[PDB]
């Protein structure tokens, strides 16, 4: 088998490299078309899989396969996408709980290590089946998407699971096809009782476990028999799925046992590169600098980013409210410092019917002069014309912590669906921004 | 349909006027009817047909009175114009109590409506108003200009290939409105500038433009808003070591005032005479005192090489501007006496209540209560 | 963990670290995306399901492996046609 | 062993002195005996024992010139000086024979060596020596601080409570030494500047500093191709530019001749009010017609300063710098502490004005008769 | 001891595209310090030296295994202790 | 099936985390900490392989080599590093040809395609070996030398090579003594033939490139003996060693090829130390005539006073600064300056002109605007950007030059002005200048 597992090379390095590429801005797209061939190859090397039986039987089951999902995913609507990825991340647990029994069944191996990951890797590929499809079921409305508790069912999954495992365990002295298929349920079982108090919102992290669930199967599956094509991908998207639980639980401001379980607005903290990914990719971009720009002496890390942008094409332009700062004209002469142009200069009311066309509004240590208490009379900021950089399609906001600016007032712009957090030192802040930038 | 006027100021060396062609022009749009006097604008160069191009009216002086609901002046309506008021009718400007208390007690027997500009409220509402902002940020430019006009000294740190010299060294003693403005135009020209304060924040307004702040071995303020209140074994040394931190120095720009006092004494005799010859010495505070001892207002003197100049008037010289951010300063303001065009003064407000000298006479301002 | 055991130890924990470095310093706004491209990635249970059913014997070993070759054709076509649509949100309309 | 003397400079209006203390200390240092007069420096507020602090003897006028070999003069030595000389003597200093012809025609009827200072090389050699560029780097500096404080308006740009000030659109015309730090003080300030010259090679260095040129399009090196069509391309382009300006600084001058009219009369009524021009060029004439020379005058409402020795004004630096331009000038005189000048190197040879009472230079030997 | 060829060339891309990408993110600051233990790591070579050297018969196989573990361990010892002294820099 | 194999899996981890952690500053620390156990562990793991004898000869060997080496590496100047990497580079490429030469005496290779994984890791290991001790030679001093470039050069080190490789091929029908030993010859001689064209600044790129080598020939070996640790390791070290020499190729003027109008305006000390400290933004660039004089503990003296003062003080750092990768690094190490002061170009460029003086030590090349334009040397070169700062001070003896052959543009300037001195009687001289003001 020298053609097979030569292609069973070449398949393993495609999917490396088209998981690289799918992982970078630009790369992105082409990303997936790496990882495409490599699926035909092996495929297709496999038709040459010595001994292979039942033709008419293969061929019909990629017929009817390849299209049933294909059709499923093409004509459905752009946010019903979340629970696609389940259900096909379901079936894949599936289709290695399928080759797990299999060879289960034949007691083609004598080898106590084999069976022990044939039968890990087919109860995990099950408990990621039936997980993926009651996480399928919530996000439809098919089923209540709030977690769904009952008396006592942390020692109802706790013992459907012990008894999952003692059972998988049996099939090594005891591999009577009796005990195996109820091993099978158990784990079908345990698929459903898990995702069962995971809430709606808290899906799309579950659907990243189990992604990561039926990876780390086919892995294991991969190695009870002798498939190199799934040794590879397999380990390769299971440790690349955990790693991807853990981020994707992190940038839902929470912890991944927090969703395990779980039984105007709020602040929302982003780290320095989510910002430039914001901001490596927008079109119009307006700086909104305060007094905390003057504390750190920024000036000079925001020019340097600024030009940055320029460069790729960027439109920017910067909004000096007429009270930023502590002085009139405090920005103006730190911007004249740091060497702005004075046409990317312009006040409020010729800017102010500009911003509903603007994507991200950066403001740097201003406060009181982005307010949108402002507008009403009943706060001590009325009187001050206002900026209207709340009209911004997304916001990016630069200071340290909680600290108040002049008047004494909390700012309800920083709660807002379209306004986001960045918090430190001014020019420590634009410095790991310009940083961040330039890497993409 | 209400009327406003906007007079030609009389005290000595005044060349502003409140209101300019352009803020006139949006306040006909606004509804209103203004009445100018003859000749107005020529001191900040907007000619007579400047505002009648506006939709204003140019008339002479007493004529220009009757009829007017509100009366927008830079500084204190004299005499002739105190009597011409009729009731109901709403002073708007700069007042001054302290020094023009005759202007003051003239405009009793009269007992007409006036709001002093100096007593608005420094919280958001009325910065669009804040003409004490305004006013000392054009004073603290030119305060700097003249500072580089009269230094026998480089303010940039100049190298040629002649040899180098050093940026001349300034020091802004007193931080506000004026000081942070000096302070500012200092560095544009290259000068390694120093700030003195008592108040912390004002310590930290400096650093944020590029000045080092000025910390003596007894800092005047800590925790709250209070400044210290030095007994006889502290204003010395604050006096010691601010007497020899200024004898290095080559221009101290001095910008320190009161609402109600003479300008406290900054630079001593004896400081005086341990500054360097060729040392410039700024006084913005001779409108109402003078930081320097040897200040005589409006004249420029010498003494053991010493230049100290004291001028009352610095919006007037940069009369252009000055008059430009002090009409939208009324305008924002107007925000509060003008309704669509029509005569709606708020005596509900709190920048009127908290700025408002006067209810047809009747002194509201307990400290203009008191000064009488 | 096979041909032979410390080989494949080995490669095992040669792709655990190797797919661990290339998920660290992943921006935000590609979090789904790349989810659904290893979804399709670990689709390769097709491969392994074909030899499985082209080495059916016992008949019951004909339909479950008739299955498993379709859920793997559903994670694969089903995977490639999440990734592409997502795509091409990230392209202008031409 | 040498022996300098630096006089008292009695022109109209002047307070630079020729040696600071602390370069006197150099050439004590380094070898010299050095003679001031009793109160040189009280001009550069340097005091009498500023100069004996460094090891020089404080002397009367008339016991000056008692030995004495170099005499260091800022401007043209009066003829009080010219009779207590000493022979085979040299004299350094500006001597500019069309404001002191007469006092010219003194030193060469007494046979004194002379060396002036308008005469050395304007290659990158002699620019440790050349004291025109120390002279008029500080005018152009106050070219631009007299251009702001008789300025009713704001040169930066400033966004406050009460508006948008725009800033100062500023001119800087013949962009020379003078016309390069009458831009960058005004740029300093945030003055959006302009600067024009009949030369390429001055609009590329007055790019460098920041300011967009004027629009061309002449050669005229180095008033030549300036007067082919007659100066009909110098008033006609921009005359519409001069009608955005706020400010205009003039520096532009040409050796010994007339000052090119630079402003004229319906270039000046296109004005705004407030405006300003500062006229550097009023030593020899003037570019704009309304100086008059020393006076602040006031036209229609632009203000028209013609500043006389600016220099002087900024007298402790402009001294500073002429010294060292004279210190440096002294290593081709004296050798370790000796009276020894160098006849034969290029620096000497195209500024000795007069040798022996001879004077050397081309023209200048031209009008005295 | 028994390694088969597929699975050796597969150990053999994936520590080569392990170490590639770990590489990747380095800083200017650590490249000497970065490349002193690279130079020490590769010091493995006693290992194989001293099992060939534990196998030696012949009067000129004893010597070159004797010089290719001094050179092991000089490459051992010597790598550890240039970087220990290079990381202690900080 | 064994215990022994159980030691060399977790001994690769251990490399491969330490690697990891190493790439990375803030945990590099702790990286040697897990490389140091993956060396410890592995060296007692080996003393358990059956049947092994000569036990009194090879514990000798391993003193022998490790107490020599460790002392080698403790009691040497920091700024002598480069060569330590290239020795030890040796010393490990000729214990990887002495893996070749043993199991080719023996005739112990069933297999044809593991001989010719033996074979030319040894190739690799003769090469990488006798290279690295000539590279050495010419970075010690003892017999120092620039490219020696003899007359086509690159045909009869074309014809060395391939005439090694004939006599490699040889070994797989006659696996002959004689043929053992030509061979090896021909890979030391062309090893050091090869290292000939090199120039004495070029080391960098040559001693990764047979960092590299060793890393490679390592792991052949490896799989030629059945190891898996020098299966694993040694191309763990070789993939590292040679993306690392084309980074440190590329972060060069050069690639991985080329080895194989004003006036000049003088400075007093005095008007130096005026300049700094009224300077706001100060930025030193220093390069080899900071080493030459060791003039580094003088250099971080005015740091610290200039930030004292207030003087905002960074240190831009050119990656070819010198005459080693990180040659800066290590002596700005080993004086004692902040890393977080320590730039690489690209992070400090955009910063330069309001950098309020960009004083400059014995550097040249690195500075040089010359490298921006095709028709100069100096091209492929990341420049740095000293040119647009406000006021330039540059530290040189008189009129000297650097590596590539051009005189510096950067000199004739407006805005640059020089320092004549030894760098470290320069420096001084502007510590105490600026202590008098
Ligand atoms: N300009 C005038 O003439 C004038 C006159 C009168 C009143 N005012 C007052 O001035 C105020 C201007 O408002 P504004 O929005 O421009 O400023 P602001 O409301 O005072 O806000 C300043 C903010 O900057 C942040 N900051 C400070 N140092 C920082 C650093 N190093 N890095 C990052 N962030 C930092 C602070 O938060 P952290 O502490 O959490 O970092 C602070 O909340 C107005 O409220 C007005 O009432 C101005
Ligand atoms: N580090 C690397 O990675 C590396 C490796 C190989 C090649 N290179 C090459 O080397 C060049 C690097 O340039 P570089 O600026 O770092 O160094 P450089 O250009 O070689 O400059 C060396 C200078 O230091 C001065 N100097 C020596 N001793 C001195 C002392 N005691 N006091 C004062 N000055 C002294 C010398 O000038 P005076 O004689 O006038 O004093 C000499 O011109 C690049 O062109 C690059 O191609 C770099
Ligand atoms: N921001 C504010 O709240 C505020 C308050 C008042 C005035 N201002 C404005 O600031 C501008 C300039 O004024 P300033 O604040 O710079 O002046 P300033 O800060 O110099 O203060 C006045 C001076 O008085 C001295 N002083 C006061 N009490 C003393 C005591 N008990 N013993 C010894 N010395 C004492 C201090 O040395 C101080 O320098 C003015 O134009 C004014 O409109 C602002
Ligand atoms: N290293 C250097 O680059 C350097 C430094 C200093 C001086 N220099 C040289 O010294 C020379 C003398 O300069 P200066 O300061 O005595 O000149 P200046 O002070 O007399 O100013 C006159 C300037 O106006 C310009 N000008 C002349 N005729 C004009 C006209 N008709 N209209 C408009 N502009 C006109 C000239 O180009 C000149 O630059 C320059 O030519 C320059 O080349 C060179």
């Amino acid at each position: 088998m020298d053609l097979i597992q030569a292609a069973y090379f070449v398949v393993a390095i495609l999917f490396i490299v088209g998981l690289k590429r799918m992982a970078h801005p630009t790369t992105a797209k082409s990303g997936i078309v790496w990882a495409g061939w490599g699926m035909v190859l092996a495929v297709l090397a496999t038709f040459f899989w010595p001994g292979m039986g039942n033709f008419a039987l293969i061929l019909l089951a990629l017929l009817l396969g390849s299209v049933v999902a294909w059709w499923a995913a093409v004509r459905v609507a752009m946010t019903d996408m979340p629970q696609m990825v389940a259900i096909y991340n379901g079936m894949g647990g599936g289709a290695a709980a399928t080759i797990a029994a299999v060879e289960l069944l034949k007691g083609a191996f004598e080898n106590t290590g084999l069976m022990a990951l044939a039968i890990l890797g087919g109860l995990i590929g099950s408990v990621a089946f039936t997980g993926s499809l009651i996480a399928f079921a919530k996000l439809q409305g098919i089923m209540k998407s709030r977690p769904i508790l009952f008396p006592g069912q942390k020692a109802v999954n706790a013992l459907v699971l012990a008894l999952t495992v003692v059972i998988g365990l049996s099939l090594l002295w005891n591999d009577a096809t009796a005990s195996i298929v109820l091993f099978f349920l158990l784990a079908l079982l345990f698929g459903v009782l898990m995702t069962l108090p995971i809430g709606g919102g808290d899906m799309p992290v579950a659907i990243s476990f189990y992604n990561a669930f039926t990876g780390m199967a086919v892995g294991f599956e991969g190695f009870a028999v002798g498939n190199p094509a799934l040794m590879v991908a397999g380990t390769l998207v299971g440790a690349a799925g955990t790693l991807l639980t853990v981020l994707m639980a992190r940038a839902m401001n929470r912890s991944v046992w927090s969703v395990l379980v779980g039984g105007k607005g709020s602040l929302k903290p982003i780290d320095v590169e989510d910002a430039a990914v914001m901001l490596a990719y927008a079109g119009k971009v307006v700086f909104v600098p305060g007094y905390g720009m003057a504390l750190s002496q920024a000036q000079h890390k925001l020019k340097e980013l600024a030009d940055l942008l320029e460069a790729r094409g960027v439109e920017v332009k910067f909004a000096i409210h007429p009270v930023a700062g502590r002085m009139p004209g405090h920005m103006n002469v730190l911007l004249a410092e740091a060497g702005v142009d004075y046409d990317k200069l312009k006040d409020l009311e010729e800017i102010n019917p500009e911003f509903p066309t603007v994507d991200v509004a950066v403001v740097i240590g201003a406060n009181d002069v982005v307010n949108p208490a402002a507008r009403r009379p009943g706060s001590p900021l009325y009187g001050m014309p206002i900026l209207d950089v709340d009209k911004a399609k997304n916001v990016i906001v630069i200071k340290r912590g909680q600290g108040k600016g002049f008047a004494g007032v909390e700012n309800e712009l920083f709660y807002a669906e379209n306004t986001r957090m960045l918090y430190g030192d001014a020019q420590k802040v634009l410095t790991e921004l310009i940083q961040a930038l330039k890497r993409l | 349909m209400v009327t406003v006027a906007v007079p030609k100021e009389r005290a000595p060396g005044e060349r502003r006027v409140a209101l300019v062609p352009e803020v006139v022009a949006r306040l006909v749009k606004g509804g209103a009817r203004v009445r100018v006097e003859r000749g107005a604008g020529e001191g900040a160069y907007h000619p007579d047909e400047a505002y009648q191009e506006a939709g204003a009216e140019v008339v002479e002086r007493g004529e220009l009175l009757k009829g007017a609901h509100l009366l927008f002046t830079v500084q204190p309506p004299p005499e002739d114009l105190i009597q011409a008021l009729e009731p109901g009718a709403i002073v708007v400007g700069f007042v001054q109590p302290h020094k023009n208390l005759e202007l003051v007690r003239a405009l009793q027997a009269k007992k007409a409506t006036v709001i002093a500009m100096e007593l608005i409220p420094r919280i958001t509402r009325a910065q669009s108003m804040d003409a004490l902002s305004s006013q000392a940020t054009v004073a603290g430019y030119l305060a700097a200009i003249h500072a580089a006009r009269l230094s026998p000294r480089f303010f940039p740190m100049l190298t040629t290939a002649a040899g180098t010299i050093r940026p001349a060294k300034v020091m802004v003693m007193g931080v506000g409105v004026a000081g942070l403005m000096a302070i500012a135009t200092a560095k544009r020209l290259g000068a390694q500038v120093f700030a003195y304060d008592v108040r912390k924040a004002a310590l930290e307004q400096a650093l944020s433009l590029g000045a080092k702040p000025i910390e003596l071995p007894i800092s005047a303020e800590g925790e709250g808003g209070y400044a210290r209140e030095l007994t006889e074994e502290e204003k010395r040394i604050q006096h010691e070591a601010l007497r020899d931190h200024v004898a290095g120095m080559d221009v101290l720009i001095t910008t320190a005032q009161v609402p109600g006092r003479r300008a406290p004494i900054l630079l001593t005799e004896d400081m005086v005479e341990r500054l360097k010859p060729g040392t410039v010495v700024v006084d913005l505070a001779a409108e109402s005192g003078g930081n320097c001892v040897l200040t005589k207002p409006g004249e420029v003197v010498e003494v053991r090489g010493v230049r100290v100049y004291g001028p009352l008037n610095l919006p007037s010289e940069l009369s252009v501007h000055a008059s430009e951010m002090y009409a939208k300063n009324l305008y924002n303001l107007s925000s509060l006496l003008i309704e669509k065009g029509a005569f709606a003064p708020k005596w509900e407000d709190e920048i009127v209540r908290a700025a408002l000298l006067m209810k047809e006479g009747e002194v509201l301002h307990g400290p203009t209560k008191a000064l009488l | 963990m096979e041909f032979g055991f410390w080989s494949a130890l080995y490669i095992f924990v040669l792709t655990a670290f190797l797919g661990y470095e290339l998920i660290t310093r992943v921006p935000v706004i590609l979090h789904t995306p790349l989810m659904s491209g290893s979804n399709f990635i670990h689709g390769v249970v097709v491969v392994g399901a074909m030899v499985v059913l082209g080495h059916a014997e016992t008949g019951l070993e004909k339909l479950i492996g008739f299955l498993g070759v379709i859920l793997g054709a559903a994670n694969a076509a089903g995977g490639y046609a999440v990734t592409v649509r997502m795509l091409e949100m990230f392209e202008r309309k031409p």
